């Protein structure tokens, strides 16, 4: 899983 | 940690550019890359993103088939393809990682059938009288440049209490201007130099100019 | 797509106040909402990620909450350097997208009058065939300003423009500056070269002038 926000 | 994106970019209409950002604190291939937009006065737009190790490719669906992201993990730079830009495509193009990184610089895309022209600074001289509070305004004028960005700073980011770089306007020939003043001790203009520093990437013009009391 | 509709668009509130912005989803977006502050003008900095989840750097006095598909960003004591656009971002699902930004001013209580300045052209600007003279109004609070031209006692009109910063992040104050661009003939020709500017915190209108060859 990647992450979400920048 | 940071991030570089390459100079402001002026492009015909109808042509396709590569836009840049490389990577120094961290590895590329160990994050995903996005690329968000920002037209002038407006909102953030997703463009989309690439994903780590590439690795596949996400978009938002109005930059579908007209956008394409992908990296140089060797160089740890990524970049953004555009094609067919209009007049609607002229915006700050950031790109970030996912993560607690910070984004990118910004990258300005100017679509336009004008041709690029260097700006010309010259100097907003304080005035010989010295009013109340030990006060005294200089500045720089800049003149006569397209397309935009021109980054104003002054005695190289040292000097920043005072600053006020205005918002560009255009006039009638096609060709931007903005001016950026600073006030300070009046007791200090003879002693104290003043530099602002003028970038123009599209035209690569880098000038460092002293403003200096008009002696009599 | 998932669309994040956030509300207020534009929000002045005075010094010291607490600020609410909410942003309500189109689907059910679990907990995978950020927030960023774009101060004018540099780079969107993210303030909170994961609803509520503060990042290191970011004053207290900013906070999130929300689940599903109701969120809020509160600032307590809404301090000067809180001039910015704020964005909330959704993670959920792909693609990803934006809130449509919400700009916050300060109103501030006290009127503040502006400091004048005029500029003469550069001599190494004469050089060219232009001719342009700088008015500075700095570190006035209401936006509205008005700036005229007095080349020899003549109303200047349609040949300069005018620009303005956005809200300063110490005193909550604006900045103007005026360009009268003549050609150099026309510089040479007259003398007097005034900038009459009213405002709401001068109680009269104040002149800054000068004649071209003091110096």
């Amino acid at each position: 899983t990647s992450p979400r926000h920048l | 940690v940071q991030l570089q994106q390459s100079g402001a970019e002026l492009v015909q209409p109808g042509a396709s550019v590569k836009l840049s950002c490389t990577a120094s604190g961290f590895n590329i291939k160990d994050t995903s890359m996005h690329w968000v937009r920002q037209r002038p006065e407006q909102g953030l737009e997703w463009i989309g993103r690439i994903a780590p190790a590439n690795g596949n490719t996400k978009y938002d669906p109005k930059f579908q088939g007209k956008a394409t992201i992908t990296t140089d993990t060797s160089s740890n730079t990524a970049y953004l393809q555009l094609s067919s830009l209009t007049s609607e495509d002229t915006a700050v193009y950031y790109c970030s990682g996912s993560g607690n990184y910070d984004w990118g610089q910004g990258t300005t895309l100017t679509v336009s059938s004008a041709s690029t022209k260097g700006p010309s600074v010259f100097p907003l001289a304080p005035s010989s009288k010295s009013t109340s509070g030990g006060t005294a305004a200089l500045g720089c004028l800049v003149k006569d440049y397209f397309p935009e960005p021109v980054t104003v700073s002054w005695n190289s980011g040292a000097l920043t209490s005072g600053v006020h770089t205005f918002p560009a306007v255009l006039q009638s020939s096609g060709l931007y201007s903005l001016s950026s003043v600073v006030t300070v001790p009046s007791s200090s203009l003879g002693t104290q130099t003043y530099i602002c520093n003028v970038n123009h990437k599209p035209s690569n013009t880098k000038v460092d100019k002293r403003v200096e009391p008009k002696s009599c | 797509d998932i669309q994040m509709n956030q509300s207020p668009s534009s929000l002045s509130a005075s010094l010291g106040d607490t600020i609410t912005i909410s942003c309500h989803a189109s689907q059910n977006i679990n907990v995978w909402l950020s927030w960023y502050q774009q101060k004018p003008g540099n780079i969107p900095k993210l303030l909170i990620y994961e609803a509520s989840t503060l990042y290191t750097g970011v004053p207290s006095r900013f906070s999130g909450s929300g689940s599903g598909t109701g969120f809020t960003l509160t600032i307590s004591s809404l301090q000067p350097e809180d001039i910015a656009t704020y964005y909330c971002q959704q993670g959920q699902s792909y693609p990803w997208t934006f809130g449509g930004g919400t700009k916050l001013e300060i109103k501030r209580t006290t009127v503040a009058a502006p400091s004048v300045f005029i500029f003469p052209p550069s001599d190494e600007q004469l050089k060219s065939g232009t001719a342009s003279v700088v008015c500075l109004l700095n570190n006035f609070y209401p936006r509205e300003a008005k700036v005229q031209w007095k080349v020899d006692n003549a109303l200047q009109s349609g040949n300069s423009q005018e620009s303005v910063t956005e809200q300063d992040s110490k005193d909550s104050t604006y900045s103007l500056s005026s360009t009268l661009t003549l050609s150099k003939a026309d510089y040479e020709k007259h003398k007097v070269y005034a900038c009459e500017v009213t405002h709401q915190g001068l109680s009269s209108p104040v002149t800054k002038s000068f004649n071209r060859g003091e110096c």
